[PDB]
């Protein structure tokens, strides 16, 4: 009613031969309201047990100090996530158009956050299915190697190659993200979508739809009662139905929304609490494990793989 | 104000008005600002302190005790009161006590109706603290073990209909 | 009649209304 | 109001929205410019021929 | 009403009406497709943790699965996942190699 | 007709005909929905298979 | 608008007083067409080489 | 025609209208052939590019 008539009584009691459209249209809001406050549970509460991180952040010679939190900063965000959060009211709410606070404040999404990189780092995959068992990295990874089908010597006759090669992978996160014209275009995008859609709301009661004015009151009492009622009627099922839109586009958009949170959920269940064996799941080439990191009104994944190098062509047999 | 009708707040205005401008609009195209035909003031037209209001209560079979949140104000234009983000809540006992989340209203604050009983407020907890020792010569090897079995619910199907138009 | 070019010249304010920060 | 909004005399444990306020202004300011240009009617019947 | 304006309030109950059942059955097109979504969901894990072992992590119940039965019920499916647990760790000291 | 009818009668033909055209985009825009996720599984097999 | 008001001069000049429907519509029927043109790569461009 | 009017093409038709048949119509009731007042030539209507 604040949206479709405002401070016009005569227009509030007028729209009452509808009745029941009006709670459709906030059922329908409310719906979607709770919903993405379900979202970001399936993703980020996976844990019932929130560990603190580790007093260090270099193991094994693998340094994950640019994935940790960093608690010189009022934030206590990591490097890469504190990046991400960096890269991504009245005209509408005096219009009846508000907008409603999460659940879950960044600052709490954070602690879940960093309670499945100290699992992952101290334990492993098992705190993932049972208690936390504590193990030293150096074999968490020979673990991971014999899951590609590598054995685990090559891990430690290469230890300082591996891990020198995995502290320049990470370090190359922060270049590819600061510099890249659409990195997270695809967190930008939901933001962009749902301002526009509502801004394009609100510029739709300077509409007429046929009635010779848009203003109200202006033409309320510039008619008669018989009459100028009849332009009443054109100018709420103009606007009724302009609301009728708006909310029709957001259960749509929401949908598609839920499909990437629980696409999401499944990839923090599959590649950070253990080890795919799925082709392309966890990124390309041989997966070995994940870190999450968080960002606005979504979730980044980092992805660790084995690429095999140097083909030599060698002559071979079925049998000896 | 010479024609221009409308409803309102007139207050004080820092606008910028050119010097045969009589009114504003807002981005909508909708006046949020009129000149006095009289004074040559400028006034700044804002809606009449309002908000949403939602009610935080238990069930009736309990207790019929309310608490008022109020969406977008704060505790000075609302005329047990505890400031948020969501808005004013009203009617609530806020308490350092953290629980899991009952009754949700916003911004990690959640409420409950507990103890003799009365609505109070809380900071939701997110789940139990622990910690994993990061070590480089020790092992945890389990000893023992446990079958466990859970249930798990979804829907396959919904009711069928039809109309004849 | 030496006919020149207008370029972009004979703009002028169409309403009394205040806008700023805006494109209309 | 909840009661009603809900349609029921039954309202379960949760939050619910119902409706908005205002302050409901009963005043009515009008407005309008000085009228300076007075219609010369002296001339017309205070006229001395 | 005569004739010539009769139809036209009648026209009007028409197309409001009408168009009430419209929201109708969009709405039902969106909620068939959460519908579809689950009953997709439902049957892959009939194949994945009934008809075999899995090895996805939490996807047929949080531990190590071993087994599922399938159960009827309204409007749906309900699965029993009977997984392995670990318990009961003790400390050990440890090495790479011997 | 005259203008002050005509517009009356042809405002009857543009609203009606708005509402065709949304119906055809709201339901074309469920079947694309439809599609896409078609195309995530053939996505997903062409990786796996 | 050639599906609404067609040839018609007259009605082509009343649309703009319903508000930017035609841009909507436009706006969301193209956002489908690109993605149709997504669901093909993300299949079939598995491989760079 | 008749007062019957429009924008668009005029071309000769194969259609074979019945004595009592001024036009006919496509699949939308939309005129699109014409017998000609004077010469009973039958037109065939298609809108300009
Ligand atoms: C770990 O990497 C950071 C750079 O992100 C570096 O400043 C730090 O010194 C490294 N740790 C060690 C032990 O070298
Ligand atoms: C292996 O042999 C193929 C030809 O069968 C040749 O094209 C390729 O370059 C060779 N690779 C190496 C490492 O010699
Ligand atoms: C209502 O309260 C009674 C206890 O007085 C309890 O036995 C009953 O189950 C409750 N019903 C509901 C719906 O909570
Ligand atoms: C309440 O809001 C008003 C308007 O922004 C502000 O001036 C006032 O200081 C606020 N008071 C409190 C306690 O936040
Ligand atoms: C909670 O503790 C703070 C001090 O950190 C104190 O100022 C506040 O009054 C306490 N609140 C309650 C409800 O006890
Ligand atoms: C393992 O736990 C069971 C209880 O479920 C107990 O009966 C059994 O003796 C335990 N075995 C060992 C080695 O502790
Ligand atoms: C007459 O109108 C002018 C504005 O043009 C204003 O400044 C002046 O004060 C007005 N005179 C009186 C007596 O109000
Ligand atoms: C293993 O050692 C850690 C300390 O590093 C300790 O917290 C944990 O309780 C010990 N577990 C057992 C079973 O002794």
């Amino acid at each position: 009613t604040m949206y479709i008539c405002g401070d016009s009584t005569e227009c509030s009691n007028l729209l009452l031969q509808y009745g029941s459209f009006c709670t459709q249209l906030k059922r329908a809001l409310t719906g979607i309201a709770v919903e993405q406050d379900k979202n970001t549970q399936e993703v980020f509460a996976q844990v019932k047990q929130i560990y603190k991180t580790p007093p260090i952040k270099y193991f094994g010679g693998f340094n994950f100090s640019q994935i940790l939190p960093d608690p010189s900063k009022p934030s206590k965000r990591s490097p890469i996530e504190d990046l991400l959060f960096n890269k991504v009211i009245c005209a509408q709410k005096f219009k009846g158009l508000t907008v409603l606070p999460p659940l879950l404040t960044d600052e709490m999404i954070a602690q879940y956050t960093s309670a499945l990189l100290a699992g992952t780092i101290c334990s492993g995959w098992t705190f993932g299915a049972g208690p936390a068992l504590q193990i030293p990295f150096p074999m968490q990874m020979a673990y991971r190697f014999n899951g590609i089908g590598v054995t685990q010597n090559v891990l430690y006759e290469n230890q300082k190659l591996i891990a020198n090669q995995f502290n320049s992978a990470i370090g190359k996160i922060q270049d590819s993200l600061s510099s890249t014209p659409s990195a997270l275009g695809k967190l930008q995008d939901v933001v962009n979508h749902n301002a526009q859609a509502l801004n394009t709301l609100v510029k739709q009661l300077s509409s007429k739809f046929g009635a010779i004015s848009s203003v109200l009151n202006d033409i309320f009492s510039r008619l008669d009662k018989p009459e100028a009622e009849v332009q009443i009627d054109r100018l709420i099922t103009g606007r009724l139905q302009s609301l009728q839109t708006y909310v029709t586009q957001q259960l749509i958009r929401a949908a598609e929304i839920r499909a990437s949170a629980n696409l999401a959920a499944t990839k923090m269940s599959e590649c950070v609490l253990g080890q795919s064996k799925r082709v392309d799941f966890c990124g390309k080439g041989y997966h070995l494990m994940s870190f999450p990191q968080s960002a606005p009104h979504g979730v980044v994944f980092l992805h660790v793989t084995y690429v095999p190098a140097q083909e030599k062509n060698f002559t071979t047999a079925p049998a000896i | 104000f010479n024609g221009l009708k409308g409803t309102g707040v007139l207050t004080e205005s820092n606008k910028k008005f050119l010097p045969f401008q009589q009114f504003g609009r807002d981005i909508a195209d909708t006046t949020d600002a009129v000149r006095d035909p009289q004074t040559l003031e400028i006034l700044d037209i804002t809606p009449c302190s309002f908000g949403g209001v939602s009610v935080i209560t238990p069930g009736t079979n309990t207790s019929n005790q309310v608490a008022v949140l109020y969406q977008g104000v704060n505790c000075t234009e609302v005329p047990n009161v505890f400031q948020t983000r969501a808005g004013c809540l009203i009617g609530a006992e806020y308490v350092n006590n953290s629980y899991e989340c009952d009754i949700p209203i916003g911004a990690g604050i959640c409420a409950s109706y507990q103890t003799s009983q009365s609505i109070i407020a809380y900071t939701m907890s997110l789940g139990a603290e622990n910690s994993v020792a990061c070590s480089n010569n020790s092992i945890a090897i389990p000893t023992n073990f446990t079958i466990s079995v859970t249930t798990e619910i979804l829907p396959v199907s919904m009711t069928k209909t039809s109309v004849d138009c | 009649p030496a006919y020149t070019n207008s370029f972009t010249r004979g703009v002028y304010y169409p309403d009394k209304v205040f806008r700023s920060s805006v494109l209309h | 109001e909840t009661k009603c909004t809900l349609k029921s005399f039954t309202v379960e444990k949760g939050i619910y929205q119902t409706s908005n306020f205002r302050v409901q202004p009963t005043e009515s300011i009008v407005r309008f410019p000085n009228i300076t240009n007075l219609c010369p009617f002296d001339e017309v019947f205070n006229a001395t021929r």
